[PDB]
Order: structure tokens, then C-alpha cells, then sequence
């Protein structure tokens, strides 16, 4: 129950939106408007160095908003973030890849073209 | 060769997916119908039945819907081939990026 | 804005800006170039 | 069952027509990319083409099938 | 009969890990170069199991009556043959049917009855002085029982009552069962030369009996062997040996896990789905083997915490008031309504 | 009966989001075709570019 | 029933493959492996000048 900044009229008890969702209630007691906003869903994508190469994983996140490094494609951890490009081969989504580089541990960067 | 690997393991999990698709219920008390047969009496089990008798039946046409999109890349791959045998193989093509 | 009952939309690989400096490879390629950077090196 | 099928063969003869339909979609599609030429030629006995080696192209007639090395090779590599 | 202990010192329980056991047929099958897997109870890996000490050298002798959860890991690194069977029930008291599971010298024999059991349950070895062998007298787990219904009797399993101090040598696991009260036992004697850490080796248990019964199991007892030579005065009161022995006691719970077969149709290895990342990501793609690239496993939702019920400030109220306070009341035999 | 529904709209939406795929890859292959005639070097070919 | 070349645990009663299909059978007296095979099924074809 976030605070909004539109007003309701002085008549309305609910409220919906474009897609026909009741997102928006008034509460009665101190005439404030509130939205209403699912909490989050999401999956568990992991990256994979592969086979003989390596044994740990990563897991990302598709649009969950939280070692660990926020993304554009959501939430990725156990993966460290390094400024420098290379060529990246596991693509992830947003300008960003992953890939297992110098010991040597999984890392993320934006991919050279 | 990763294309012909790739449409041969799709060939193989769809079509062990609808093997694995008739050991389904969909709903129902059971999956296979002989034991229906047996342990209830046709004029009560008919639901049941149609219920496995439809179940069984978008599972047909979604493989047959799937079936079908897949041979059309499959004809799209082969006119390309035809294309390339014909301009590539048979003679010296001008396009460039082409062969 | 597509946050309801099982619906995510999933950001592409590549966004605006690195498209955006593939069309800018491509013309400097063939205004200074030509055809031969695209049958193997640049040649001025 | 058969009995219930009498009110769904109908469908079961679209899907059975679709089933022939993409298989005789399937044989006709090796023809327009192989048989090009109704005319089977050969190689010559001696292989003399000026340095250019086309062992490993040409079929070998060591082996019975008459497949090529490469041929072998990625018959070998695929499942 | 029975008799009662003296209070001593002993020894508190210790804690320890197991490494990859726990493992056995869930199917009486057969699958050969099959990854299949299977919703049954096991043990998980690396999971935290419950230790206890038999070993004389002081005088520790710990058997409590441990709950029966739905199904049970049971391994002992037996050297001397010192441990000699189980004991189920639930009250022990003579009012319900208890198991009563001993491997003897002779025969192994299952008898499930209402026996009346002591509070420790054991068995005495004597040492002959002509005769220089181990043999057991003392036959103290029960006083008498009522009746009962299942008895069953196994194979005569030869067995040493001689007990050593040194180091073990055979390795033996057990697990019991009880779903639709079909009672489900699991053994395999594998031979090792250790004495603590159990290796992280594999071996599949293969069935051993399939005896019904079907009663209820919440309870249940370990029974040991102790000697009283010509050291000993021989009472059970302050002196005693009991050799050198060791047992393990695990609970099992419902996980899924994916079945490695070979072309004998026998288990090799084992992938969780609750437990690695890797692990699922194993499990999910059906193989054993992964290669680069993107998979996806599961998904994560966030469940609610509270539940708040902000009713409205329009909240009306009902008229007890003028009914109460009222200046007028009818009489009896014309009661207002 | 909700369950069946509901199944019964979920798939004709993948059935749809497939032809919409089959139609843009054919594009997309129109695009990589013309391009590496049109722009990367000259295309012989009449009414193509 | 074809007599099969391979041998079974001896705790065990029926075989299944990667379908879980009962394909493979123990016999309960003389301890012998036993395949299960689809009997005969396919299609009547006519050629026609
Ligand atoms: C064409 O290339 C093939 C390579 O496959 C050559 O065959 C090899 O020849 C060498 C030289 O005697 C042998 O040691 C190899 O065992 C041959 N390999 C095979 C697979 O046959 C062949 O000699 C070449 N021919 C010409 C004319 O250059
Ligand atoms: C009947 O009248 C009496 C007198 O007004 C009520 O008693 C009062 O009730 C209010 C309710 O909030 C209290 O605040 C006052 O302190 C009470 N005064 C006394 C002297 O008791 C009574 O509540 C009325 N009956 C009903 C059912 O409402
Ligand atoms: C709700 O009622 C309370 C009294 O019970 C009052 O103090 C408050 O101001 C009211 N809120 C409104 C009218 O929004
Ligand atoms: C993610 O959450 C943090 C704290 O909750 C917040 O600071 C950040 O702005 C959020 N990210 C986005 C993209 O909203
Ligand atoms: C990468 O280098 C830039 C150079 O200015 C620096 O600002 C940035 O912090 C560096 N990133 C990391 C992760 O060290
Ligand atoms: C087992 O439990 C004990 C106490 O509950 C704890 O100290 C020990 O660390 C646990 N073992 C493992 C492997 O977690
Ligand atoms: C061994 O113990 C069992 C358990 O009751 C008993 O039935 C059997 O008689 C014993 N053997 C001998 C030789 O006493
Ligand atoms: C005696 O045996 C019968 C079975 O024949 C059983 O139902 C009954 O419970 C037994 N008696 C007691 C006291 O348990
Ligand atoms: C066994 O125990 C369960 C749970 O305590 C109970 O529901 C069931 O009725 C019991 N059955 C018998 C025969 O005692
Ligand atoms: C298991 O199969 C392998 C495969 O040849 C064979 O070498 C081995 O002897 C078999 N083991 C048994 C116990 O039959
Ligand atoms: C079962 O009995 C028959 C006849 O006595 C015998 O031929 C067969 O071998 C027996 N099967 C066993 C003991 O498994």
C-alpha cells in the first residue's frame, strides 16, 4: 500500500486502471488513497560454466529487485561484476553476459561488439 | 552439428511427451481405460470416459499443431538449400554474403 | 507495464545503444570502404 | 472407444490427412535440393587436376559404402 | 524378568555427518540405463544424523527410547557382533501389539506381540571357565505376553559372541519402513576399514523382507550384549564390560531424488533437487551431465505476512439504547416486541 | 471448469505467438538477405533494393 | 514372449525402458527373462496403376 499522488472525488470508494484491476482503494477512516501493487513473482535462472570447466553456479533473477551485483535484467548474485569488456558467449539480457574468467570465478560484463 | 541435433532431441521429447501424455488422467480417476472398463460399468463410466476421449484428443492436435508449424521452417530450411544448391553449386553467384 | 497474473516481459540482449553503434559500423564501413570490409578487411 | 470415435473421426481424418499432408511434404523436399541433374557422371580413372586433391571429397572405393570421408565423418558426429 | 541399572557417569550424545548414505531400491523393478526419478523416504545428503557411543573404555551404555518418525536410517559399523537386534511399539506397557526383532545365535526369529518390556531391555553373555567360548543366558527383554497375530521366523544367521577392543572391519545399515503398515527392512553388509567418518562411498540397500503387519510404530529401543568374565564380580549393579561397539540412528524424510542405473540394473549415484542449485539444475534436465548456457529450475514468490482488516469510519451502531430507556413499559400479558 | 477454460485460452495464444514468429523470422531473413546484397557491396539484382 | 539374453537382480519381478513400459517380465517358477512385444499393427496400402 504505497502513497499516491492523484486525488479521488468525494464519492469513490474504489478504484481501477487500464488492464481492469483494482489497484487503487481509498481508506475510510483518514480519507488517504492507496495503491495496490502485487508484492513480486519471478523465476531462478542459473548460468553454468559447464561441464569439465568449472562446478559452481549463479543464480539470476528475471525482475526481481534485491556477490551481488543489480543488473538491468533484474538480480544476479554469486556472480562478481567487472567494468572491463570482453566477448561474451552466455548471454543474460540487457547489455550484459556472463562468463568464467581469471583463482578463476564467474563473472558479468557488458559485452564487447 | 547443432541443427540436426537440436530437431531430432524436439522429435524425440515431443513425441515421448505424448507417449508420457496417454499416462495422464487429465482429471479423471485413472489414466489407462481398461481399468475403468473393468472396475465400473459402461453406462456410469461414459463420463469418464469422454473426459479421457477428449483429454487424449487436444493432446493429438496440439503434437499435430506443433507437427505442423515444424515442418514449415523444415520446408523454409529446405528452399533456402534449393536456393543456395542452385546459385552456390551449379554455377558462380554475384551475391555477396550469400555463399 | 505488464505486472499481473503471470505476465513478464524479458529485456533483449541487445537494447537501443549497442544497435545503434552497429548501424554506425556498418555506414563508417561503407563510406570509407566500400564493399570490402564485408568480403573481409577494410580497404581505404 | 471406437464407438465415442464416431463423433471425433472427423478430426481424425484432418489430422490423419495433415499427418500424409507434411510427409509427402517431407519426400518431395529431398528432390528440389539433391535431383538437380538427371545425368550421373564420374570421375576420371587418373586423378590429375593440375595440385588440387579431391581425396577427401570424392567417394573412396576402399570401403563398400560409397559415402565420402567427410561424408563418414559427420555421419559419425551426428545421432 | 528384569532388573534395574545404578546411576554413573556416562557420556553425552554426539552429533556427526553423513556422506552419501542412505540410499536403497524404492521399486521391486527393473531399470537399466534409466535416470529416473522417484518420490520416496530417504536419507538426504550431508544431513545432520544422530551418534551414539557403546564402547566400555568409561562404561557408556546410552539406549534411550528413541520416536519412530516415517522411516528410519540405521547403520553400525559392527566388528565383535556386540549389537544383537530392535524392539518397536508404542507404549511398551502390554496394551498394544510391539515388535520384537533379535538376531539370536541359532535363528532370527520376528515375533510382534504385546510382550511386557523392562525399561532397558538386554542381553547377558557369561565366559565359561572350562569351556573358553562367549555364550548368552541372560535372555531378560520381556516377562510374558497376552496374544498377538504375526510371527515369522528367518534365516539362521550364524553369529559370534566373542567381543575385541580393536578396530572395525564390516559395515552394516538398516532401514525400516511402515506405509500402509507393510513394515519394509533394507540391508547390506559392505566391509571397510574404518573406524569414524564414514567414507563417502555408494551402495545401493536391497530389499530383505517384506512382512506385514500393519500396526503402529512411534518407539522404539536398541538392544546390547555385555560380558562378565573372571575380572568382574559379576553383578549388574557398578561392574561390568561391554566390549568395544558403535551404532548410528538416522530419521528419514520425503525428498525427491534422481536414480542413476547401469546396464546391471544397479544404483551408482544419486542427484537431489532441494539441496544445490547444481544439483536441480541436474535433476530438471533429466542427465548428468550440463553444459553452458541458460536453464531455468523453479520460481520464487513471496508469500504474505499480516492480514489487515482497516473496516470503515461509517461503522453504525444498533438501537439498544431507547429499548433500555424507555419511559414507558407494557405489562406482562402485552409484552412489547 | 475454470481449469479446462482457462487452458482452453492459453493455447490459441501460443498457437498465434508462433505464427507471429514464423512470419518475423521469414522477415528478419528478408532483412539479412537484402542487406548483405544492399548494403554490404552492390546487388545485381533488379527491383530488389 | 522371446527369450531375452539379459539377466535380472534376483529381487525383482518386472522390467520397464525410458517409456516405463513393462517390455521385459520374470517368470515365477523356473526363473527365466521373459520381453513383452507388441503383437502385429500397421496399415493396408494399395498401389494402383
Ligand atoms: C590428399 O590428402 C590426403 C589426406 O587425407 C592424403 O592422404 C594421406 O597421404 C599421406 C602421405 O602418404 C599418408 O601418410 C596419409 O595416411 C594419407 N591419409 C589418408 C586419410 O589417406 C593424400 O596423399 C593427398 N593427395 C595428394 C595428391 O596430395
Ligand atoms: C440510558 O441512559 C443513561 C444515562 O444517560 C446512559 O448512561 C450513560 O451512558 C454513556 C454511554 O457512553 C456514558 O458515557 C455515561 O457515563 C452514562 N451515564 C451514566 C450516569 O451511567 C445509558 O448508557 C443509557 N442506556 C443505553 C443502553 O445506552
Ligand atoms: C473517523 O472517526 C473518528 C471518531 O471515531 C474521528 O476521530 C476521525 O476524524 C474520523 N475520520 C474521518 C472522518 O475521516
Ligand atoms: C530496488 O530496491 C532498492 C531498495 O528497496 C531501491 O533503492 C532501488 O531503487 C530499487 N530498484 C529499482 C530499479 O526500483
Ligand atoms: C572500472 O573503471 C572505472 C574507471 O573510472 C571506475 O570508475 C570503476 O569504479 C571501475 N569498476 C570497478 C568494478 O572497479
Ligand atoms: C548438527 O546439530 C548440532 C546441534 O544441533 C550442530 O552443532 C551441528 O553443527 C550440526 N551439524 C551440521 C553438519 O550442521
Ligand atoms: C534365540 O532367541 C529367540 C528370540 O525369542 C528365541 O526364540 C530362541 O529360542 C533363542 N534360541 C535359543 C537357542 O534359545
Ligand atoms: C487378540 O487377537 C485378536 C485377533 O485375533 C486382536 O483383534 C485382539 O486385539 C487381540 N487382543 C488384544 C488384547 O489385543
Ligand atoms: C494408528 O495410529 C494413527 C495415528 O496415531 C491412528 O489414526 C489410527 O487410528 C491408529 N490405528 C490403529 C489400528 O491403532
Ligand atoms: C555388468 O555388466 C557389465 C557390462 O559388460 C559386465 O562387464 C559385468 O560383468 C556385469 N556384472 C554382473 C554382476 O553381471
Ligand atoms: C515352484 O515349484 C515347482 C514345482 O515343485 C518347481 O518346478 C519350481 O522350480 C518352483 N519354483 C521356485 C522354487 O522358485
Amino acid at each position: 500500500l504505497t502513497e499516491s499522488n492523484k486525488k479521488f472525488l468525494p464519492f469513490q470508494q474504489f478504484g481501477r486502471d487500464i488492464a481492469d484491476t483494482t489497484d487503487a482503494v481509498r481508506d475510510p477512516q483518514t480519507l488517504e488513497i492507496l495503491d495496490i501493487t502485487p508484492c513480486s513473482f519471478g523465476g531462478v535462472s542459473v548460468i553454468t560454466p559447464g561441464t569439465n570447466t568449472s562446478n559452481q553456479v549463479a543464480v539470476l533473477y528475471q525482475d526481481v529487485n534485491c556477490n551481488v551485483f543489480q543488473t538491468r535484467a533484474g538480480c544476479l548474485i554469486g556472480a562478481e561484476h567487472v567494468n572491463n569488456s570482453y566477448e561474451c558467449d552466455i548471454p543474460i539480457g540487457a547489455g550484459i553476459c556472463a562468463s568464467y574468467q581469471t583463482s578463476q570465478s564467474i563473472i558479468a560484463y557488458t559485452m564487447s561488439l | 552439428l547443432g541443427k540436426l541435433q537440436d530437431v531430432v532431441n524436439q522429435n524425440a521429447q515431443a513425441l515421448n511427451t505424448l507417449v508420457k501424455q496417454l499416462s495422464s488422467n487429465f482429471g479423471a480417476i485413472s489414466s489407462v481405460l481398461n481399468d475403468i472398463l473393468s472396475r465400473l460399468d459402461p453406462p456410469e463410466a461414459e463420463v469418464q470416459i469422454d473426459r479421457l476421449i477428449t483429454g487424449r484428443l487436444q493432446s493429438l492436435q496440439t503434437y499435430v499443431t506443433q507437427q505442423l508449424i515444424r515442418a514449415a521452417e523444415i520446408r523454409a530450411s529446405a528452399n533456402l538449400a534449393a536456393t543456395k544448391m542452385s546459385e552456390c553449386v551449379l554455377g558462380q553467384s554475384k551475391r555477396v554474403d550469400f555463399c | 507495464a505488464q505486472k499481473f497474473n503471470g505476465l513478464t516481459v524479458l529485456p533483449p540482449l541487445l537494447t537501443d545503444e549497442m544497435i545503434a553503434q552497429y548501424t554506425s559500423a556498418l555506414l563508417a564501413g561503407t563510406i570509407t570502404s566500400g564493399w570490402t570490409f564485408g568480403a573481409g578487411p577494410a580497404l581505404q | 472407444c471406437s464407438n465415442l470415435l464416431l463423433q471425433y473421426g472427423s478430426f481424425c481424418t484432418q489430422l490423419n490427412r495433415a499427418l500424409t499432408g507434411i510427409a509427402v511434404e517431407q519426400d518431395k523436399n529431398t528432390q528440389e535440393v539433391f535431383a538437380q541433374v538427371k545425368q550421373i557422371y564420374k570421375t576420371p580413372p587418373i586423378k590429375d587436376f593440375g595440385g588440387f586433391n579431391f581425396s577427401q571429397i570424392l567417394p573412396d572405393p576402399s570401403k563398400p559404402s560409397k559415402r565420402s570421408p567427410i561424408e563418414d565423418l559427420l555421419f559419425n558426429k551426428v545421432t | 524378568q528384569c532388573v534395574n541399572l545404578t546411576t554413573r557417569t556416562q557420556l553425552p550424545p554426539a552429533y556427526t555427518n553423513s556422506f552419501t548414505r542412505g540410499v536403497y531400491y524404492p521399486d521391486k523393478v527393473f531399470r537399466s540405463s534409466v535416470l529416473h526419478s522417484t518420490q520416496d523416504l530417504f536419507l538426504p545428503f550431508f544431513s545432520n544424523v544422530t551418534w551414539f557411543h557403546a564402547i566400555h573404555v568409561t562404561k557408556r551404555f546410552d539406549n534411550p527410547v528413541l520416536p519412530f518418525n516415517d522411516g528410519v536410517y540405521f547403520a553400525s559399523t559392527e566388528k565383535s557382533n556386540i549389537i544383537r537386534g530392535w524392539i518397536f511399539g508404542t507404549t511398551l506397557d502390554s496394551k498394544t501389539q510391539s515388535l520384537l526383532i533379535v538376531n539370536n545365535a541359532t535363528n532370527v526369529v520376528i515375533k510382534v506381540c504385546e510382550f511386557q518390556f523392562c525399561n532397558d531391555p538386554f542381553l547377558g553373555v557369561y565366559y565359561h571357565k572350562n569351556n573358553k567360548s562367549w555364550m548368552e543366558s541372560e535372555f531378560r527383554v520381556y516377562s510374558s505376553a497376552n496374544n498377538c497375530t504375526f510371527e515369522y521366523v528367518s534365516q539362521p544367521f550364524l553369529m559370534d559372541l566373542e567381543g575385541k577392543q580393536g578396530n572395525f572391519k564390516n559395515l552394516r545399515e538398516f532401514v525400516f519402513k511402515n506405509i500402509d503398515g507393510y513394515f519394509k527392512i533394507y540391508s547390506k553388509h559392505t566391509p571397510i576399514n574404518l573406524v569414524r567418518d564414514l567414507p563417502q562411498g555408494f551402495s545401493a540397500l536391497e530389499p530383505l523382507v517384506d512382512l506385514p503387519i500393519g500396526i503402529n510404530i512411534t518407539r522404539f529401543q536398541t538392544l546390547l550384549a555385555l560380558h562378565r568374565s573372571y575380572l568382574t564380580p559379576g553383578d549388574s549393579s557398578s561392574g561390568w564390560t561391554a566390549g568395544a561397539a558403535a551404532y548410528y540412528v538416522g530419521y528419514l524424510q520425503p525428498r525427491t531424488f534422481l536414480l542413476k542405473y547401469n546396464e546391471n540394473g544397479t544404483i551408482t549415484d544419486a542427484v537431489d533437487c532441494a539441496l544445490d542449485p547444481l544439483s536441480e539444475t541436474k535433476c530438471t534436465l533429466k542427465s548428468f551431465t550440463v553444459e553452458k548456457g541458460i536453464y531455468q529450475t523453479s520460481n520464487f514468490r513471496v508469500q504474505p505476512t499480516e492480514s489487515i482488516v482497516r473496516f470503515p469510519n461509517i461503522t453504525n451502531l444498533c438501537p439498544f439504547g431507547e429499548v433500555f430507556n424507555a419511559t414507558r413499559f407494557a405489562s406482562v400479558y402485552a409484552w412489547n416486541r
